[PDB]
């Protein structure tokens, strides 16, 4: 398991920058879809999550790497690839 | 200069979590000193430590150019850096942006973004 920070900015305001942290990448991705599901409040296809992540002004993850004891920055594209695999 | 992400939670409410990023560690520390002054002229050492202790959460991700990855630093380390930056101003007893998404994407390709 890798401690994960989820960093988001929802509008162009710098004051919309928020973060959450999680004991697992799984927990962080789970947390991110829940954000999307609440905006949705229904089913949805991958395209809809993709569009949701595109409309964020900034979204990334910083994920603990045991080899280095340091965090790797992951992009929105990386995040969408994992969301896709959560849904295949 | 090491790109730094500053993670803050001002109150015990989870929705007071916010972050900022900076071109150097010094800039991120300076931002904390400015937060401290905004929450207040003159101040003593104890106020700076306890301002930092009263934050529900404060930590940094500091870029390490040799690994391309970020070192995490928590409150105990931040307090010593901030004290050193603030030591000369404390009373004592006696007497246009880059998003993280884009920056991480340039990094995944083998490049750093340099101020």
């Amino acid at each position: 398991s890798s401690h994960t920070v989820l960093l988001i900015q929802t509008s162009p305001r710098l004051d919309s920058r928020t973060w959450g942290d999680y004991e697992s990448v799984t927990d962080a991705l789970d947390a991110l879809c829940k954000m999307f599901e609440d905006f949705l409040s229904v089913t949805y296809d991958v395209s809809q999550v993709y569009e949701f992540l595109d409309k964020l002004s900034d979204v990334s993850m910083m994920i603990f790497n045991r080899e280095t004891g340091q965090y790797i920055g992951r992009t929105r594209a990386w995040i969408k690839q994992q969301v896709y695999e959560m849904m295949r | 200069s090491s790109h730094t992400v500053l993670l803050i939670q001002t109150s015990p409410r989870l929705d007071s979590r916010t972050w900022g990023d900076y071109e150097s560690v010094t800039d991120a520390l300076d931002a904390l000193c400015k937060m401290f002054e905004d929450f207040l002229v003159t101040y003593d050492v104890s106020q700076v430590y306890e301002f930092l202790d009263k934050l529900s959460d404060v930590s940094m991700m500091i870029f390490n150019r040799e690994t391309g990855q970020y070192i995490g630093r928590t409150r105990a380390w931040i307090k010593q850096q901030v004290y050193e930056m603030m030591r000369g101003r404390c009373q004592h007893p006696g007497s246009k942006r880059i998003t993280l998404n884009e920056r991480f994407g340039v990094l995944e390709k083998g490049y750093t973004i340099q101020a």
